[PDB]
């Protein structure tokens, strides 16, 4: 519930700001900037080929994405380069939802994929301190 | 749709192994 | 798909078999007997106080039981061990909803046992090469 | 809930290392 709530509000912060122009939470939001950013421009090609393939109608439409994110999984691995990766893609397809329709919400798109992340990586998330473990490992000097 | 999800994974495995 | 109907066809035997009396597939299923078995027999305490804590009040109630296994592999952690074990607390799950209704089926159970098993897990499984796999790891002499 | 996950969990590692 901690861990949920604290996803959820840096996950949807990023993607609000993303869609539109805006403790750790502080310094995971200023290292999912850098990182997610970063993952966009360099396979904005490869995003937009994706996007294409799935569907995504509306602000509503996310089974398709969340089967996506467990696929990431399926293999049973996990890092964070993964867990960056989707929360990016999905900042890439709220950008694409609010051009086709100005007035749709990235809420429903942060909550499913927060409800992914998790209630699938719970105790390995805990174990990597959260958060905390999530700007450590992508830091930069 | 599983098979983005693999080609996902050659970008954050690949994110991965920059950090 | 392929897997998903293999693996359905296998739990959904063993917890039928189970519930009451009756390839690599004759082989799993044989496996499944014996460990499956083993693990119902020395954690039959264990289970009955997991049983007492959840609900499962018929057939059709899986939910509970899907979040416990989600939660099982949150760690990040994926092994034939836990694969069964969870299949062999089904089984023993299986029984309980006979004995409640002698006229209730372990089709509803055994397709979200197989659900998160396959969905969540597929690539791995792949990787391991499937129920052959699952064969060969719990093999004795 | 989770926290039978988790406490499956002891039982099945530890059946893994069994085999």
């Amino acid at each position: 519930d901690d861990l949920y709530r604290q996803s959820l509000e840096i996950i949807s912060r990023y993607l609000r700001e993303q869609a539109t122009g805006s403790a750790a939470g502080r310094r995971a939001l200023e290292t999912l900037r850098r990182v997610g950013d970063g993952v966009q421009r360099n396979h904005e090609t490869a995003f937009q080929g994706m996007l294409r393939k799935l569907d995504i109608k509306n602000e509503d439409d996310v089974k398709s994405l969340s089967r996506v994110m467990i696929h990431v999984f399926s293999d049973g691995v996990t890092n964070w380069g993964r867990i960056v990766t989707l929360i990016s893609f999905g900042a890439f397809v709220a950008k694409h939802l609010k051009t086709i329709n100005q007035e749709s919400c990235i809420e429903p798109l942060a909550e499913s994929i927060t409800d992914v992340l998790v209630r699938t990586k719970r105790d390995w998330l805990v174990k990597q301190r959260g958060w905390d473990g999530f700007v450590e490992f992508f830091h930069v000097e | 749709a599983e098979e983005i999800g693999a080609x996902l994974r050659r970008m954050a495995d690949d994110l991965n192994a920059q950090y």
